[PDB]
Parts: C-alpha cells; structure tokens; sequence
C-alpha cells in the first residue's frame, strides 16, 4: 500500500522576557496561521498563575469568562499538557506573573485547526 | 414586492381567501463627495507639467474612488446572508457555501467581490492552485487573470477591490461601516457573493449626470482652485440575492 | 441657511419613485418536468397497478 | 398594473402549491431511504440512495435536491476537483454543470427550494411527516427516484390548467382576482424512490 | 516516499461566563462542523457535576440515558479527558454548576468524524 | 511540503436506558460501518460487570471464548481504555448491569478498519 | 505624483477642502563603473587568442 | 477506502562527547531541515541543567528570555520530554554540563513544521 512520512503539525510559540510582577504573557490562538493552538509547554522562570479566557469580542481580549487552571511556584517548565485556544472560539490563555520580581516566560506547543 | 407565496388547499365551494402583494421601498439619499485642490499662478506657469490637468484627473479619480466605497460599503454591510468559515475551508468551498446561503433564500448570484487576502486565500487553495484540481493551470500560471476566477461557482463576474475601498472609519471625514474590509482577522469580510442587478448605485447631479468639474481664480492670493462633485448613494433591493464570506 | 434640498424634500419637489417594482423572491418550479403529469377527466380518479 | 401584478401572484403561487403538493408526496411516501448519519454525504449518498432503489428492482432516473443538499454536493472532492469528476463545470458552472444532471445513472436533476415542503408552518397547509432540508439529524435533503412513477395529477373544470377569474364589487369599489387549479400527486410505486437523510 | 505535514483536526469549545447555581452549559455535538466532538479539557470556576445524556430526539434533548461521570470541587482544570458525544447518537454533555454562585465553564476538545 | 488536517475517525456509541438488574449492554461491532470499535469510554450509571466474548457464529452471539474484563461499582465512568471488538473476528462486549435495579448504560469509542 | 484618494463626504452648501497632488522626487547619482587591461605588443602577438 | 501506512516524522538528534565541566551542548532548531524541534531524550552522562532560551538575533544565541527547566543528576535517560524550539521564533536548548568533570550528552527527538 500507500506509504507517506507524516511531520508533525506547525510548530507554536509565545514568549516574553522580563515580565514584571503582575504583568502576563497574553498567548492570542490569532498568532497562529490555523487560529488555534494547543499549548504544552509553560516553562516559567519564577511562580506564575495560567489562566484561561474567554473574550466578548472577536478580535480583542475583553473579558467573559475566566478561569485560573493552576498556579505553578519558583523556575520551571510544565510539560505536556493539552491548553487549548482558538480564534473563532476566542480563547486565550493568560500566564501572570506573581513572583514579586520580573520573569522570562517562554510557552510553546503546536498549531491545531479550527 | 414582497416574495411569492402558495396557494391555500380549499374546499369545494368555499370563499377564495386573499393574500395579494404587499409592497415596501428602499430608500436612496444620495451624499455629496467632494475632492479640491489648490494651486499658486507661480506653480501653474514653473511646472513642466499641466498642474491643473493633473489635478482634475486626481480630482476625478477620487470622485470613481468614492464611488467604489460607497458601494462596497453598502455591498458589505448590508448583505443579508453570511458565510462563516471560522477560520476553515475558505477558498472555493467558502464561495460554494455563500453562494448555497443565497440559493437557500432563492436568488442565484453571478458576481462576487474580493479582498487582496481572500485572492491570496483562494489562489492558494488546492482545488485551484493544482492544475489537476482546478481542471487548468490558469490561476498558478496568470492569478486573477485566469477565466476560471470569473468562473466559479456559478459565477459569471469577478470584481477584485482594493484593500482602501471600505469605510472603515479610518479616512478623514468618513464616518465607517459597521464591518471590517479584510481576511486576516475572525469576523472579517474578505468576499462579497452577490446578484449584480439587485445592488444599485445612484448617481445624483444638478447640472448633468455625472463628475462636475468646477475651477476658480482667486485674483486676492493668485490661486487657481479645482474642485470636484458627485452624489452618490448604494442600495440592495435584495440584500439576500447577497452573502458575504467572513473569515 | 439658503435653500437647501433637505428642508424642502416635500414642499418645492417630490423624492423620485422607480416606476420599477423590483421583484421578491422566485421558488423554483420543477414538477411539471419532474414527475408524470396526468391531465384528469375528473378530481376524483385511480390507476391500475 | 395592479391587476396584471396580482394575476401574475395568484398564478406563481398556484405554480409554487402544485411544487409544494409534489414536493410534500414525493419526500414523505418514498419506500426507501437512506440515512448518512453525517459522514459521506455527496456522491456516495446519491450512489447509495440509488442502491435502495436498486434492491427494491426499480431504476431512478431523477433527483430532487434541496439548497443545503446542493451545496454539500457541490462541496464533494468527487465533483470539485476537476480530476475526479473528469470535468471542471461543477467547479466553474456549479448546478448548471451537465454532470448535475447526470450522476449516478441519473437524467435529470430537479432543483428545489427550501419552502416548497409542507413544513405545516404556512397557513391552510397541514404538513407532511419529514423536514425537508440538509442541516440537521433526520432532515431530507434529496429525493433520488423514477420520474415515471410519481403522478402530479391536473384538474380543472373549465379547460385543462390554471383558471383565473376577475370580479367587480360595485358596492365597495374593490376589484378582485381569484386563481384555481386542482392537484394531486401519488406514487404508483413508492419502492421507485428514495429519500437521502442527514 | 511521499513527505505531509500533519495538523491537527477542528478544535471544539463550549463556553458559558456567569452560570447560575444549578443552571449548565448543555455541550451540544451539533454546533461541531463534523457532527462528533471530544472533549479533553473542563475549566470549571467552581464546583461542577458532569454529565453525559442520551436523547430521544434526534435534534433537542429529551432525556433517555443520563450518566453522572462525576464531580469536581473548587476551580480548576480537568486535563486530559476523551469524553465523547455526537448529534446521530444523539448524546450531549451537561456540565452543570454546584457551587451555591456564579462561575465560568469552558470546555474544549476536538471534533471527530461520525 | 505538502500540509493536511487529520480529523480523527468515525465516532461509536452503544447506549440503553433502564437496563434491568441482571440485563446487558451488547456491544456489536456489526453497528460500526467498518466492522471493528475501540470502547473508550463506559459510562455505566450504577455496577457493571465488562466482558469481552466470541461468538460462534458469524451475526449472532453464541457464546465461545468470554472473558470477564473489569467490574466497576456506583455510578461513574471508565474512561480512556481501548476495548477492542469486530465483525468479522465475531467479537463482542458485553456490559451487564450488576446493581439491583435499573441502570442507564453509555459506551462511547472509535470505528477502527478491518 | 502622490497616490489617489477618497473624494470626502460633504454636507450640503459646505465648503470642499483640499487634498491636491503632492509631489516628491527619487534622485539618481550614476557612479562611474570602471575596468581595465594592458597587453604587451609581444605578449599580444604570441597569445594564440 | 484508501489506505496508507504513515512513518513516522523526521528523527533529530544534538550529540557532544568529552564536555568540559561548565561547557555545554547547544541544541540549535537551525539544524533541522523544516526549522523546528521537539525532544523527546536526553541520555545524560553525569549531571546537566536544561535551559530553554530565545535570542534577540535571527541566527545567533543572543540571550533574551532564559529558563532553566530542569536538573538532572547522575547518568540516565530523561525519556518521554516534549520540550519544544524553533529557528524562526529564535528558541535553542542548551544542556550544560555540572558533574565537575567531562560527560557525553545525547539528545533525540523529532523535526516538527513551522
Ligand atoms: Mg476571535
Ligand atoms: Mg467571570
Ligand atoms: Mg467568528
Ligand atoms: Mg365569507
Ligand atoms: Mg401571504
Ligand atoms: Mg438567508
Ligand atoms: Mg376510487
Ligand atoms: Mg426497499
Ligand atoms: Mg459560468
Ligand atoms: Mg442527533
Ligand atoms: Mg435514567
Ligand atoms: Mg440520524
Ligand atoms: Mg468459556
Ligand atoms: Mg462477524
Ligand atoms: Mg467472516
Ligand atoms: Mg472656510
Ligand atoms: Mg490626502
Ligand atoms: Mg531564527
Ligand atoms: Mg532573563
Ligand atoms: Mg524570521
């Protein structure tokens, strides 16, 4: 039969050094060229709160719905997890600060389409 | 006229009940577009071109500009069905699917307008881009020029518009749409699937039918002044002979 | 201010009317090339199977 | 003209109720159906629908197709890719392709409109047992079957079609136009069709 | 052999902000384009009860199997579910608030053929 | 390189309401278009026992090998196994209500080829 | 010459504003392009080129 | 229907013998043929940090954002990672060497579109 070598699906990352405090890594699925993005890895630099959002508008982060799925301490990365965001759904993911000093954040995973 | 309807199964001898046609209007005002332009006697005589010639020719130019906007304003805004690709499918299937929206409220489209980005979209999409797929290597090989792209879907026109022409707010003195003109974006309108004959433009002017031309000398400053007029409005009849493709 | 046309849209003119009605919605009729018409002698009738 | 308008409303709209009659007969009194239950909903449902009428020993020869059934179709990389259709006019011509009207085994293909069914949402109408349509579990969308085994019978008292009659009320000044026909559709053999199921 | 860059099919999101004490996000298989859904992720808000429901009706829901799948307490994210529902088999997930107030639900998954 | 998006195969489901205290769930891979299922998931509504069985005959169950998989107690879900059944293997599972009085039984999967 | 525009809407007996052709130049410098040879009369009539 | 037989994706491995004390193996995303990375092995040698870094320069490590994601101790195998980089979104991984002597470190993977 057939024979085909599958790569693996467009590669997604967001990253932002020197975070400060409060301050928040904004992963918009707009950045993606398939508007959705499944993340799964946050890798940290210091403690920080992941938080899901849902917008009202299409094209902008205002607020509807808001969940804070964890919150991580110290330097690290979380690894292979599935958070999913899109466009269409208007979906972000938020990653906050909260080490009372600034942070480089680095969140990678992979492009899905809507 | 308000849409044809079906007849009532009645009984043998009963009274014939009515449902006669019922009738609206839509309604033009045609707003008044204007372009000037100034220039000193000095420059008028230094130029090695004819400055005035030119500036009616921008005057002009303009003016069909403004026309094209209201239009795709109108086009845009006031389209009564609508294609969301949410972000998915959006080349031929995208037109197809616009064009079953129109059909489903039964009108039969033959003209479509389109974004630069919804172009690029479509001549990437497979079903035209493979020569195989597209029965033809017209779009790879000449783009927009191919036939085929004022050919599918049961289309007969292609009307490719520039990304300045709708009113997005964002030109002085206009006032915006309630869309956005584009293919980038989620709730963008990068194509306009339409019926040609049920949108109209409506061209008004006091002293003929079309572009007034007006000049002035100001004899005070040395300054000969062009000005330019039209009214225009854009109107459906039909706005569901008319669906728009949203990103 | 002068006159303008928006004070006097009903006093000096009357807005233009299309003497064209423009047409509602058409549905599409089939069933006279779609099926077998029968041209009946009376409302009520059979055919044999 | 008001009054030439009218009689051209009361005819279509008698044209529009012998559709709906058909329409309504054809969807809901066909012996066979199909159920694509989502999944392979262009050329393999018509080739399967066909393949109901078939086991029963009838052969189709038409379709009747609703607009959502149309734009999945036309959306089926059989009939869009030029390669696989052999021919590039659904791609460019669309429902006016000659291979629309010849899918299948198929002759002819009937288009219709979303309101010509009897949802029993227009008044006077009663309903029939379907939802014709494309979009949801159960909907019909087509109808695939032998056009020699469904009868739209015609009745009219005076002549053969339409009767258009006019009437002064001098006590009221109304003028009025009335439209009559008489129709009836049956199968003479239901096994002949089969309906295509969302 | 032949080289293809595999992404990966439709994401899927419900969402609801604000749902009222017993009230649910009622995650319907019919807003899914391919008429299947897999849902891998509840942001939940508060206290939650999942459900998976069979209907008698091919298009609402009327109630014919219900299964409680089970609850979650306090905010959070559940990761890595494969719950599934389709429109032809007529199955939906409720997710339906316990909380004694207001939260914000998202789910998210995949589409999946029927 | 050439890029496609991979929608994952056909969902299965396999469902009863009021299934009575002794009473099963018989999952037939014959229901599948393909003819073969992987049961991801059993949401059972009150105990279960889960077998796995052969039949002796190529469309009816007549029972050869039978293998009692797992029980599982109260209300609730398995979730993500892959229980393995098909046509032409005249394999089949079987979910038996085991709880004193009747229960609402959801299996949910994945059409798998032949 | 500046690119074309919008033509703006206007009310009434208002005045039109100007948007004239604005105008800028791209200069040109052309730099002197040079290459050179030499060639003995000897080596020219030894050269079997 | 039409089957096919899918390879998997493009294998990538960083490989460096005899690494000094506090010197380190830089995985760079520019060696790969579609651009990005993910690895799935680090086989150790003595104790490493892992160190997840973006560069300000296009083609170069200039750092910007760095996260030490992990250390690990002794020799062995961190199988079953997912860490993730790019040559567009100027992402590297660089493993350095903390045993006090000289270690080889080996780390496989996969190549992933961007
Ligand atoms: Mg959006
Ligand atoms: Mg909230
Ligand atoms: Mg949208
Ligand atoms: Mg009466
Ligand atoms: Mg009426
Ligand atoms: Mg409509
Ligand atoms: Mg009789
Ligand atoms: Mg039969
Ligand atoms: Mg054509
Ligand atoms: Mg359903
Ligand atoms: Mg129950
Ligand atoms: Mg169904
Ligand atoms: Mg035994
Ligand atoms: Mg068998
Ligand atoms: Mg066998
Ligand atoms: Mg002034
Ligand atoms: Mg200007
Ligand atoms: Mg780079
Ligand atoms: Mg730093
Ligand atoms: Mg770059």
């Amino acid at each position: 039969t057939d024979t085909i070598v599958n790569v693996q699906g467009s590669f997604f990352s967001a990253s932002a050094s020197g975070v400060a405090d409060t301050e928040s890594l904004l992963i918009d699925p707009q950045d993606a060229k398939f508007g959705a993005i499944e993340i799964h890895n946050i890798a940290h630099g210091g403690s920080v709160d992941v938080e899901l959002l849902t917008s009202s508008d299409d094209t902008e982060l205002v607020e509807d719905a808001a969940v804070t799925l964890d919150s991580f301490t110290g330097e690290g990365i979380s690894q292979g997890n599935q958070i999913e965001a899109s466009d269409n759904t208007n979906t972000y993911i938020r990653i906050t600060n909260t080490s009372g000093g600034a942070i480089d954040i680095i969140a990678t995973g992979r492009e899905v389409s809507q | 006229a308000s849409d044809e309807e079906f007849a009532r199964p009645t009984g043998q001898g009963a009274e014939i009940r009515d449902d006669g046609e019922t009738y609206t209007t839509v309604a033009w005002n045609a707003t008044k577009l204007t372009e000037g332009s100034r220039v000193t006697d000095e420059m008028r005589d230094q130029a090695m071109v004819d400055l005035i010639e030119r500036n009616i020719q921008r005057v002009g130019a303009s003016l069909e500009n403004g026309i094209n906007r209201v239009f795709l304003t109108e086009l845009v805004d006031n389209a009564q069905n609508n294609h969301d690709t949410a972000g998915s499918n959006q080349g031929y299937q995208a037109l197809n699917s616009a064009v079953g929206e129109v059909d489903k409220d039964d009108f039969r489209p033959d003209t479509y307008v389109t974004h630069p980005d919804y172009r690029t979209q479509l001549f990437n999409d497979t079903n035209l881009a493979y020569a195989n797929r597209a029965g033809t290597n017209e779009v790879l090989r000449n783009r927009e020029d191919a036939p085929i792209v004022g050919d599918i879907a049961g289309l007969d026109m292609h009307a490719a518009m520039s990304s300045a022409t709708y009113d997005d707010g964002t030109d002085i003195g206009w006032s915006g749409g309630s869309e956005t003109w584009g293919f980038s974006s989620d709730g963008d309108k990068g194509a306009v699937v339409y019926d040609r004959d049920n949108i109209h433009t409506i061209l008004y002017a006091p002293n003929g039918q079309d572009v007034e031309i007006k000049d002035y000398e100001d004899p005070i400053r040395d300054i000969t002044g062009v000005n330019g007029r039209l009214h225009v409005d854009c109107q459906y009849s039909q706005g569901r002979s008319s669906a728009t493709v949203q990103y | 201010f002068a006159a303008s046309d928006p004070e006097y849209v009903d006093t000096l003119f009357r807005e233009q009317l299309l003497e064209v009605v423009m047409e509602g919605r058409e549905l599409r009729k089939v069933a006279r090339e779609a099926s077998n018409v029968i041209n009946a002698n009376t409302r009520v009738g059979d055919v044999p199977i």
